[PDB]
């Protein structure tokens, strides 16, 4: 994860 | 405000870096050249270390002599006011090592036999010919 | 959230305060009495709580009003205002709902949509709640632009969009709650398995994920706090950040093992010193006790000044010895530190090359994300989205993406196979003129007051144009679209006749042989309820394996899995799907990202409306006539489908305000 949550843009 | 644990990032270093295209590859070659000739004096000195450790083999041990216990007397005898007025002349005011050439004999009673016999064993001509030494 | 903050919540809107949009249409209001405000802003909590409650169906300002309470009731001029405000700008009764109230008898005004993609669909659909004449112009032989299902018997695999970035103020919501989507939640945890077909050990992969996340906030950290942004006159990109935060990664462990060596040698020569010392000691020991035994020699009875020799001598001696013993136990000491030093050595490297590998793989993950190879990322400005993130667990639709576009397009006149090739805006209209892609001479012109545009940024950077516009988009908006960034990325997917995975394991990946290959095929997907695995093609190599034929590449596929699988274990693949975005002329790319000199800036720029110049000379300037929408036009939210479709929920407002008037606004 990090940025980040999951899988978002940034 | 402060960088990750673990992370180190100072002014100086990205400056010195971003200097060139490939300033990276040059200090980090210079550092691997001064870690090499560090590691090449190591071996060095191990070795020559080495040598000076198998020169001191054998120890002192045969040196050594055993130690004399003798009590702390009151009394001068004649023996030991020669002894001692040799031993300022040898050692001057250290009365330490003249207590222990003398062995029966403790500092403090060094320094009266110093006062009492000043002036019948010249100890002042005594030390100042220790002193020209 | 929960209440009336919950839907100001999820409407994306602060509970306690007035939007800058909001104090715009209501500017009796900011600038009255604080009172009033909350008056207001509860008015607005409670219509959007009612909306989100039931989005099934139209919420009329009736129903509304029949439901508040005393005294929030009472100014009904107050409620109709925020009501209208509301379903203007698709806060409310947007997408698909029952209508109450049929749709107006006779139109009024005309739009001609460029593109039935994502932000398209919602704007018509808007623009026709609205009561104008909308039609949409789509090059392709169907809807959803870049939301886009392969099915075939029950095989079905998104090759557009495929994530539910999160449902906490994801207008996605309503729309799922609308439309039959079959959400499903994206477990985590993802095994990463080097070159060779050895999964990586859980030592490994954590310590390298959190050495990548600690790179990436040192990034950040090398950004904002110290204002690194410019190295030549060039902007800086992510990737050069972190490329330089590692070389001083490097440039560190190398300073700390030579600080280390360095302690070990002064020690050392503290040794040599120090024997050197204890030897010639030894030497004068020798010879003391030498001289010693010849004094002894002499037999008493003796005069004073021999037995003075030999208590002299006996007495040096047992000093030098003395002062030998000590510096013996020096040397003890020095000895066992050395012990010490020498057993406890830094780190030997920052990076071993399974490392270096798995890092690479991580980054190869940023590239995914972002579409593009970190090199061309703004340092600064690539995260900037970061701080509208929706909650909750992103999904998947497990029925394909598209069931939505195409439910967006129930009722709408839409013309497929249908390329505009150029775009005439005047000041008292415009007209736009099209091919038929089937037979490219069979011409069409529609003419139209205005022409909603949401073509594909890629589309809009193509040279030489894929779009004529005339007259010419101006140099600022141009400028615009040549700092923005279009990414690529693709997708393969492979329809076997029976699950060969881990069916607990909804991704998992590939670790990249070299850092150019690192997008190679780095990562994969189930879930479907179907066989069907879906691979990942991102970072560099997303555009050069374009150029590689589908069945070369659903080879190197097949390799890495059954590396990973075992030969006698792996089928062929039913059915193979390859995507080609940056091919398709259509698109021209995946979606836009942040390039480097780029910021959101020019999102907003892409958002702005263009109004032509005056046809008689010192005529009034007119009306705008030429209005963009699409992902790429929204500042808080690009490169998304929520994003695409708020960007279109937006223009259809903007439009509707400027030709049918805003009422809501005394
Ligand atoms: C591989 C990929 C995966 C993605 N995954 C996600 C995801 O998982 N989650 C998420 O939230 N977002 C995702 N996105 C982004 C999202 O799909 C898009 O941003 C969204 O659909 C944007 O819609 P749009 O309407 O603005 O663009 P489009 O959907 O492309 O709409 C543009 C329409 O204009 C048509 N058109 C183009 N040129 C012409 C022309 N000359 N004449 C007439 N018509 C034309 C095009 O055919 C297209 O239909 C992904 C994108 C890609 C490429």
């Amino acid at each position: 994860x990090x940025x980040x949550a999951f899988l978002a843009a940034x | 405000r402060k960088p990750p644990k673990g992370m180190f990032l100072s002014q100086e270093d990205v400056e010195a870096v971003s200097a060139n295209a490939t300033a990276a590859t040059t200090v980090l070659r210079q550092l691997d050249m001064e870690l090499v000739s560090v590691k090449r004096q190591i071996q060095n000195i191990k070795q020559t270390n080495s040598a000076l450790k198998e020169k001191l083999d054998g120890g002192i041990e045969p040196y050594r002599l055993p130690e004399v216990i003798q009590k702390c007397n009151a009394r001068w005898t004649t023996e030991e006011q020669l002894l001692a007025v040799q031993a300022i002349r040898k050692y001057g005011r250290d009365f330490q090592a003249i207590s222990d050439v003398i062995g029966n004999k403790s500092v403090v009673q060094v320094k009266n036999f110093f006062v009492n016999y000043r002036r019948r064993f010249n100890i002042d001509e005594v030390l100042q010919e220790w002193e020209a030494e | 959230p929960s209440g009336v903050e919950g839907a100001a919540f999820q409407s994306r809107l602060p509970h306690d305060r007035m939007t800058s949009q909001e104090a715009a249409c209501f500017p009796d209001i900011i600038s009255g009495p604080q009172q009033t405000q909350k008056v207001f802003l509860f008015i607005r909590n409670r219509t959007l709580q009612l909306w989100l409650d039931n989005p099934k169906i139209q919420l009329t300002f009736e129903a509304t009003l029949q439901q508040l309470e005393a005294p929030y009731n009472s100014d009904t001029v107050l409620v109709h205002r925020v009501h209208s405000y509301l379903e203007r700008h698709g806060l409310i009764n947007f997408g698909i709902y029952k209508r109450i109230k049929p749709l107006p008898t006779k139109k009024t005004g005309k739009v001609i949509i460029i593109g039935s993609g994502v932000s398209g669909l919602a704007a018509a659909r808007q623009l026709q709640s609205f009561g104008m004449d909308v039609t949409l112009l789509e090059a392709r032989d169907r809807v959803g632009g870049r939301v886009a299902t392969f099915r075939k018997g029950n095989y079905v695999a998104d090759l557009g969009a495929m994530v539910v970035t999160g449902l906490g103020g994801n207008p996605m919501a309503v729309v799922s709650k609308q439309v039959n989507m079959e959400l499903a939640k994206i477990k985590q945890k993802c095994p990463l398995y080097e070159a060779n077909g050895q999964a990586v050990p859980k030592e490994k992969d954590e310590m390298v994920e959190q050495e990548f996340n600690r790179l990436l906030e040192a990034t950040s950290y090398l950004s904002h706090q110290l204002d690194f942004n410019v190295l030549n006159n060039k902007p800086v990109s992510l990737g050069q950040a972190l490329e330089v935060v590692i070389q001083l990664q490097e440039k560190h462990v190398k300073d700390e093992q030579i600080e280390h060596w360095k302690k070990i040698v002064k020690t050392q020569e503290e040794l040599k010193e120090l024997l050197n010392k204890m030897v010639n000691l030894k030497e004068k020991i020798k010879e003391l006790h030498q001289q010693y035994k010849e004094a002894s020699e002499v037999k008493p009875p003796r005069d004073i000044t021999a037995e003075f020799l030999v208590k002299s001598k006996h007495r040096d001696l047992t000093a030098l010895c003395k002062e030998y013993d000590e510096l013996a136990e020096t040397q003890g000491k020095l000895e066992e530190k050395l012990q010490e030093l020498e057993a406890n050595p830094p780190s030997d490297v920052y990076l071993s090359s399974r490392d270096r590998q798995i890092l690479d793989w991580h980054f190869a993950n940023l590239e995914f994300a972002n579409a593009t190879p970190l090199s061309t990322l703004s340092l600064k400005h690539w995260d900037q989205d970061d701080d509208f993130e929706f909650t909750g667990s992103h999904l998947t639709v497990r029925n394909g993406y598209s069931c939505v576009p195409v439910a967006l397009a129930e009722g709408l006149d839409i013309k497929l196979n249908t390329a505009v090739r150029q775009v005439r805006y005047t000041a008292s209209g415009c007209e736009v003129i099209a091919v038929n892609t089937r037979s490219t001479s069979q011409t069409f012109i529609y003419k139209c007051d205005a022409v909603l545009c949401t073509l594909p940024l890629g589309v809009l950077k193509q040279q030489p144009p894929a779009v004529q516009f005339v007259p010419p988009l101006p140099e600022w908006k141009t400028s615009a679209v040549q700092r923005m960034g279009f990414g690529n990325l693709n997708k393969v997917v492979l329809c076997f006749d029976r699950v060969f995975w881990d069916p607990s394991v909804n991704l998992f990946g590939h670790v990249g042989s070299t850092t150019a290959s690192r997008g190679e095929l780095f990562l994969f997907w189930n879930l479907y309820k179907a066989p069907i695995l879906l691979a990942l093609v991102a970072g560099e190599a997303a555009g050069i394996m374009e150029n590689i034929s589908d069945d070369v590449i659903v080879g190197r596929c097949l390799a890495i899995l059954k590396g990973i699988f075992g030969s006698s274990a792996v089928p062929q693949p039913k059915e193979t799907v390859v995507s080609r975005w940056r091919a398709d002329p259509w698109a021209r790319g995946s979606y836009s990202y942040v390039a480097a000199g780029s910021s959101g800036n020019d999102y907003d720029l892409m958002a702005q409306p263009i109004t032509p110049g005056p046809s008689i000379p010192g005529a009034p300037q007119p009306i705008p006539r030429l209005f963009f929408a699409g992902e790429h036009t929204i500042r808080n939210y690009p490169a998304t489908v929520h994003g695409a479709l708020l960007s279109g929920l937006r223009e259809a407002g903007r439009i509707a305000d400027q030709f049918l008037g805003a009422m809501y606004t005394l």
